[PDB]
């Protein structure tokens, strides 16, 4: 195993906050957005992503949102906004790190299958753990890391741009056959 | 299935994709009335689209909401729109998705007032708008020839080789069959007989859909005219009363071939397509010459297609073969030829969707719809 | 992107913010880069002041081609002792910031640009040293010849600026020539990357580019750096050599052609990857194209008339 | 004194030679009235010519006899000769030698035929054809450099080194501001304004002088365009309607450098002058980098000269420094050139003398001009 | 069976060895759509090669990837080579050793290229590079000649003397049939008829073929043509338009003899010939002029060998022998040559096999090859 901090990717449907393991804000928070074209081929070269692909809309780009209620539905724009996430934001090397990516808990099979052999055969990165979102926000809630501030059993409810869901989760445990999902919230 | 729904300047169009023909055509007419509303109840309404105007305009101030293919007054088209969706197809527009239509060469504020409307006032699914002269090729069984659409308010040529339109080569001329029906009245006001009225226009429109034919020779048929009784043929009025006439009946169509009798400066229909072909690149003017594609109601004048190929064949050089194509449905070609679009299955990717103009308001069809 | 930014963008951002903010809050912020770096940003004593300080494994050895002459000459007040942990450390004071606008952008530029300031100590180092090598081979062109050959093996930098490459360079009167002893390690890569660098080469062959310095490459080393440390031919390493002549580093273009030599193998590796995002557009352009061959398999019905939400539908 | 007198496609520049500026300077045009004449008399000819047919444009059709720098309309070109002699200068021609000029390339038809009637109908004792590009070089004062002509028919490059050209190294190109003022008339047909008699196209030619100006980064100057109120600007029609126009006074000009916009496959004037420096010999190249004169009125854009070294120091090897000669009067400078070599007294041992054409028939001029 | 290419730097001619001529000629082109698709249901192509692109061509621009017998735009020249492989031969590359043809003094990287992509990129099991013109020489079945090859892009002469070349007396000219194409685009209009667009220059190509030959006397030629209708042709445009030719005809051509035309400083076909056989050791001239063989489609002009012999004749010393042999299949004799050569039992221990090209790198090609 590498030593090097875990990087961290919550690609919501509104924002992906983007960061590296023990920092205490994320490095980027901007919408999960690329902006694309609408002798040698270059348009897919030519994008652009977050704060600086809303700029592009008045350059003649088309903006589109490759992740909408929760889950993953582009994925060609989704693996250019991976590259440009590490190469040009994060500026780190795969090779080197553990990755934290987030999904919905009601995501399909082959979302999770495509994000694999995404960041694993294109980017190349050591090691991957794809976290449900709503089991990671109750450690939000802590006080500390220190293991007499956890708490370890509460109802998460996570609302954010493009879902909702309520997660149970008691003594560590998550009770995945009571998880209720809703796909709607903030868009 | 989605709607096809050609907002023509004189008549909608519209219906089902993959249906056969139009099942909703009337007059893009909003009706307005003009006197003392005297009965009280009696079911009067304060406007009448479509038919229900043609029919009562003797009390009527009809205006078209649409001039020359451009979009001149909003809140009587969407007073059309509405009464095509739940009057006349009786859908619900949320339901379906509406392939619309425009010339081209409009301005680009037609475009997107034309999107907004159907997006948030008939709340729409998803939309496009094709290229009338476009369209009309598909109702050809054809991805290569020159289409000269001309409707009730434009005329224009589209020259398209193996699917790629070349649009440097579009030639757009603000002519047709409303400049030949004020036209029509101005030369039926020499024989005698004085139409002024918006609704009598129409009686006169009616006259040119059914008494107007194209001279194969002009100066020669002027003269046939002038020296025997064969040209002369009549018309009765809603007041009973007849119209005779005779080389107004070929001078109204000349017009086209001729547009300095209206005071234009232009080029005719038939040198206004030769000036399309010779814009386009040498190696494919043979393919454009062999396909001419007549569409749109003004194309329907008894001998246009004779007419046609011989001023194009006088133009063109003598050494290759030249085509009018001009089916007995020509008459609905634009509709037609969307019924095809909007049916194909790759289509489907090429909706702006609802969601879609939501995040990029109504610029998207700009940057999606060309 | 077709070709990587020079600064971390990440210190750019952050001081651009902090720098225009009427009310500064507090920051714990390590940040990776390229090449193994790591930077740590805080505000330890203050939320008005920023220590930014980096860590880079090769730090040792640029400290012998004359760095802390450079980063001092650079960041002069700002300079502070090394954060424990890191090898070099910055303290910059947000109320005792420069005045204008202009000079705000460049200090956040020039903070951000730490990287690239930290490992161009040996590039001046021998682009000073042929400033005076020039003057000598001036002086005598029979000399010259002898005074390459000593500068050669006498003046020669070695970097292992990461565990899978070595940049070695040296002055001669008229050039610097500097090598990249470059490997990739994950296998995909390795595959394309013998394309990545044979096209390299090759591109450099033709009548557009010859304005560009003469890139050569092997796979063994030049003949000059065959004894260095690390360097080993049979390892499955690639050589890439590029010549800077005299035209490549004049004084307009110094800055530049540091900042753009120096990140040669992240734009293969970069490159690389971005090349898969294109293989993958291109792939699943021929698999719908396949579609079409399929299609003509089922035989022709009409799917019945439905609403755009998939309801049935009772018209035409 | 001799007469110079540049027969232009836009305009005719003419005068005397060894004057500084042209004495008259008039639209190349010819117009017939298109009307019913009801009233006898008032003043009234068969065909105006210059400013009369400009003042009076709203009543005629106007053409010019000139396309792409040859003469298309031999009887309406004696009749602009003819009006620059007698109305115009005011001088009988057959005592004055004249010095006309034509652009490269040009069919050798075009030069026999303009000769032929400079001697066979206004009897001029002497005449000559200056190429307009060498002309162009005298005004400026050089023996070394590329003149970039752009005028209303025509641009071309002739590289000229230590005064002689290299006629390989000549590229000419059929795009200038008749086929700019044809794009601004499509795109101002975007935003929503329609103009196409020939008298309309008129009042575009004189928006496209007043509001149009060259984007020295155009991406940029789009995003902003489209992101600002600030690039609009109004221009009062003759009517005194109001236009306001806007990313569209950018990307007229913005054609010379992607002549893709009006369909064409060419490179644009950037690259046709860099293709036209790297046709030469190589070591006159570091001599014609730093020597571009620029002429004719398509020349006249704010920032042409700016964009224009800014796209060949992007083309051109970097250690070499590219300056774009842009005179103040560079407009008339191919006249004002033709006013130097007409005076020179050493050139006037060069003239067609009559007796010449006389021996030999007007296949003279090949064989005396270059 | 082993494959054989002539890569010509304006047709491809592909095969197998012991044919009696190639399996597959086509125009050296690839083509990308300059305009936009409308229709949907299109199968849209982003780019075409070979005969597709030259028969849809008045769409795309069109590229030759290959300038003066050297590859300069390596993608599009892989596109080339897999149109070879899969789509005209439609063989796969592993499977047959391969020959591919090059002019001499040619770039190395040219070669190596050549070789690194054949091995690496349709990982060829064998292949060699020969030089054009000693296959030419195999063709003609002699081992001693003097060749003249001439292209598209290139013209040179290899002396041989019973199998041994002389590679000092190479002489080699980048004039050839594209430079006359170019040539004769820039004198047709000066007879009026402007040919510019990329599908222009491969009709002006097709009238190059047609109607050009070789004056026998060119100062006598010009002065019969300027008398007289007699030795005009005319060519009808695929656009139905007659264009008539006159003596641009055959001052075409003479470019080969007379390079200043096209301003460029060299000896003619015949002087460089000769400056070659007088470069060669003196006891071999007298069986080079015996011995002359002509090859490449530049030579196929009517009337050239007589040309070529008239002028070798004046050169040469009188009292000996000039016999041109220009055979009537020496258009493709490359290829054949290459045919016979690559079918020799002599010649399958010379190829540059995979296992030995992989032990070297490319620059193995360089010490097999000549
Ligand atoms: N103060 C607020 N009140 C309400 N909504 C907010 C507020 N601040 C941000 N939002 C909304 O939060 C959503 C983004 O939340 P986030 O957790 O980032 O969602 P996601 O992960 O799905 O992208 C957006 O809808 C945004 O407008
Ligand atoms: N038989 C006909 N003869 C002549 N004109 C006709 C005929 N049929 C229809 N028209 C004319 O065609 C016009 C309507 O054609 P259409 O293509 O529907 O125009 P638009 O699309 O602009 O609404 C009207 O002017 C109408 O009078
Ligand atoms: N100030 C100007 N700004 C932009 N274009 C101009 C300007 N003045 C003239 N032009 C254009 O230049 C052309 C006339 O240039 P000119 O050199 O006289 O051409 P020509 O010699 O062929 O007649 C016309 O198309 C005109 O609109
Ligand atoms: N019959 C012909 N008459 C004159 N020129 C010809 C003839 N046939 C071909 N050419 C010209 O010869 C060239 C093609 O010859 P080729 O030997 O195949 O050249 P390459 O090998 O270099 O591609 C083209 O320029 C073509 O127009
Ligand atoms: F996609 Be967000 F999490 F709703
Ligand atoms: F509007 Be119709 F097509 F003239
Ligand atoms: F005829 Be102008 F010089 F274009
Ligand atoms: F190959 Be061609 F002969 F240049
Ligand atoms: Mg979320
Ligand atoms: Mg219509
Ligand atoms: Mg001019
Ligand atoms: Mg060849």
């Amino acid at each position: 195993a590498s030593f090097n901090v875990p990087i961290i990717m919550d690609n919501g449907t509104g924002y992906s906050k983007l960061g590296y393991a023990g920092n205490d804000a994320p490095s980027y928070v901007f919408p999960t957005v690329i902006a694309t074209r609408s002798k040698r081929a270059t348009e897919d070269l030519d994008f652009f992503i977050g704060n600086d692909a809303l700029k592009k809309a008045s350059a003649g780009y088309s903006l589109d949102y490759p992740i909408r209620h929760g889950q993953i539905e582009n994925w060609d724009h989704m693996e250019r906004f991976w590259q440009q996430s590490l190469f040009k934001y994060l500026r780190c090397e795969p090779e080197d790190h553990y990755f934290l990516l987030t999904e919905p808990p009601l995501n399909p099979p082959e979302n999770r299958e495509n994000t694999a052999e995404i960041m694993f055969e294109s980017f190349n990165c050591a090691g991957l753990y794809i976290a449900v979102q709503a089991v990671l926000a109750l450690a939000a809630s802590w006080t500390s890391s220190k293991v007499t501030d956890r708490s370890l059993t509460g109802t998460v409810v996570d609302s954010g741009d493009g879902v909702t869901h309520i997660i149970p989760v008691a003594e560590g445990y998550v009770i995945g056959s009571s998880i209720k999902t809703m796909p709607l919230a903030g868009r | 299935t989605a709607l096809v729904c050609d907002n023509g300047s004189g008549l909608v169009k519209a219906g089902f994709a993959g249906d056969d023909a139009p099942r909703a055509v009337f007059p893009s007419i909003v009706g307005r009335p003009r006197h003392q509303g005297v009965m009280v109840g009696m079911g009067q309404k304060d406007s009448y689209v479509g038919d229900e105007a043609q029919s009562k305009r003797g009390i009527l101030t009809l205006k078209y909401p649409i001039e020359h293919g451009i979009i001149t007054n909003w809140d009587d088209m969407e007073k059309i729109w509405h009464h095509t969706f739940y009057n006349e197809l009786r859908v619900a527009p949320e339901e379906h998705p509406t392939l619309l239509t425009e010339a081209p060469l409009n301005p680009k504020a037609n475009r997107e007032k034309m999107t907004q409307i159907m997006f948030e006032t008939f709340n729409v699914p998803a939309m496009y708008v094709a290229i009338q002269a476009v369209l009309s090729l598909y109702a050809s069984g054809r991805t290569t020839g020159i289409v000269l659409d001309s409707g009730d308010g434009v005329t224009h040529n589209v020259p398209i080789y193996e699917g790629y339109a070349l649009p440097h080569a579009i030639m757009r001329l603000d002519l047709a069959g409303r400049d030949l029906t004020d036209y029509l009245m101005k030369i039926l006001t020499e024989r005698g007989y004085s139409f002024v009225t918006t609704a009598e226009r129409e009686i006169v429109r009616d006259i040119k859909e059914k008494l107007c034919y194209v001279a194969l020779d002009f100066e020669n048929e002027m003269a046939t005219a002038a020296s025997s009784s064969s040209l002369e043929k009549s018309y009765e009025l809603p007041d009973g009363q007849v119209i005779t006439i005779g080389n107004e009946r070929f001078r109204c169509p000349e017009t086209l071939f001729q547009p300095s009798f209206i005071g234009m400066e232009s080029a005719g229909i038939h040198e206004t397509t030769y000036n399309s072909i010779m814009k386009c690149d040498i190696d494919i003017r043979k393919d454009l010459y062999a396909n001419n594609v007549m569409s749109g109601g003004t194309t329907m004048y008894p001998g246009i297609a004779d007419r046609m190929q011989k001023e194009i064949t006088a133009l063109a050089p003598s050494t290759m073969k030249i085509k009018i194509i001009a089916p007995p449905e020509r008459k609905y070609s634009v509709w037609i030829g969307g019924s095809i679009l909007a049916s194909l299955s790759t289509f489907q990717q090429m909706w702006i969707t609802k969601q879609e103009y939501d995040e990029a308001g109504p610029s998207i069809v700009h940057r999606k719809c060309f | 992107m077709l070709s990587l930014d020079y600064n971390n963008i990440f210190i750019y951002e952050l001081l651009t913010e902090r720098f225009s903010s009427e009310n500064p809050s507090s920051i714990d912020q390590v940040v990776t880069d390229f090449d193994g770096v790591t930077f740590h940003i805080s505000t330890p004593e203050e939320k008005t002041k920023i220590l930014i300080s980096l860590s880079m494994k090769c730090y040792p050895e640029l400290v012998n081609y004359g760095t802390l002459d450079l980063l001092k000459q650079i960041y002069g007040a700002y300079v502070h002792e090394p954060e424990m942990g890191y090898n070099f450390s910055i303290l910059i004071d947000l109320q005792q910031l420069p005045a204008t606008d202009e000079e705000k952008e460049q200090l956040a530029m020039s903070i951000s640009m730490l990287k690239r300031n930290v490992l161009a100590a040996p590039f001046h180092r021998a682009f000073t040293k042929q400033a005076e090598l020039a003057d000598l081979a001036r002086k005598d062109p029979e000399n010259a010849p002898m005074l390459d050959k000593q500068a050669t093996s006498q003046e020669l930098m070695a970097i292992h600026y990461r565990d899978e490459e070595t940049i070695v360079l040296w002055p001669e009167h008229d050039r610097v020539t500097v090598v990249f002893s470059t490997k990739f390690r994950e296998e995909t890569d390795r595959i394309f990357g013998k394309v990545f660098l044979q096209e390299f080469v090759d591109a450099r062959r033709r009548p557009a580019i010859q304005t560009a310095p003469q890139v050569l490459f092997s796979y063994d080393p030049p003949l000059e750096i065959r004894d260095i440390q690390g360097i080993q031919k049979g390892d499955d390493f690639g050589f890439v050599t590029f010549v800077l002549f005299e035209r490549h580093f004049t004084p307009q273009n110094r800055e530049d052609c540091i900042s753009h030599i120096q990140v040669f193998r992240n734009t293969l590796h970069f490159h690389i990857k971005a090349s898969k995002a294109y293989m993958h557009q291109r792939m699943r352009k021929r698999v719908a194209d396949f579609q079409k061959v399929l299609n003509r398999a089922k035989p022709d019905v009409e799917l019945e008339r439905k609403t755009a939400t998939g309801r049935s539908f009772v018209r035409a």
